[PDB]
Order: C-alpha cells, then structure tokens, then sequence
C-alpha cells in the first residue's frame, strides 16, 4: 500500500 | 477541473504535512493512476493549516520541478530546504 514521509 | 496554486510555507520547524507517491513508488491514495507526489495528511496546528490540503498535488518546490520525481528526492529535499518554502500544486474539484 501506499505510504507517507512527513516533511 | 483543477486549480494551481503557489504558496509559501514557513518551516517551524517541518512543513508539517506528509507527502506519498513518487515514480516507482507505491502510489497515493487520491489518484491510483498517478506516480506523482501528494500531500497527504496536514498537521492540523502547523504551518501549513489552511494553506495546503489532503489530495493537492506538488508539481514545484522552491524551483524544482517534483514532476516525474522518486519520493526520496522529493522527501530529502523537502527536509533539506530551510525557513520559507515556496509549493506549487495542483488542486482537483469536483
Ligand atoms: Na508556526
């Protein structure tokens, strides 16, 4: 699945 | 239909919102069908509240083109450039 980064 | 929209964002001390995508990655959940990179959460007291949101498309960051960009990239330069970051996005409706 898709993933996140914080920035 | 969609809008593009330029904003700056002052980092204090992140953007503060997370991105997903990127080309060979492993997608976003706004647009199956395409690799680019997507706002995805925005923290809801941060520095980017009312300015971004949840689905916007980054196609530039302080100049550089985010089209056709790994994630890495994307996230290391993000977290590289300092104080106010300028975004271009591209926002769908419905
Ligand atoms: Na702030």
């Amino acid at each position: 699945r898709w993933y996140e980064r914080w920035v | 239909s969609s809008m593009e929209i330029r904003v700056r964002v002052e980092k204090d001390p992140e953007l503060g919102f997370s991105i997903s995508g990127g080309v060979g990655g492993r997608g976003n959940p706004f647009r199956p069908d395409d690799d680019g990179i997507f706002v995805t959460r925005v923290q809801p007291e941060g520095p980017a509240s009312k300015l971004l949101q949840p689905g916007d498309k980054i196609i530039q960051a302080n100049g550089y083109s985010f089209i056709n960009i790994r994630l890495e990239e994307a996230e290391r330069l993000l977290k590289t450039f300092q104080n106010t970051v300028e975004l271009i996005i591209v926002r769908e409706v419905s």
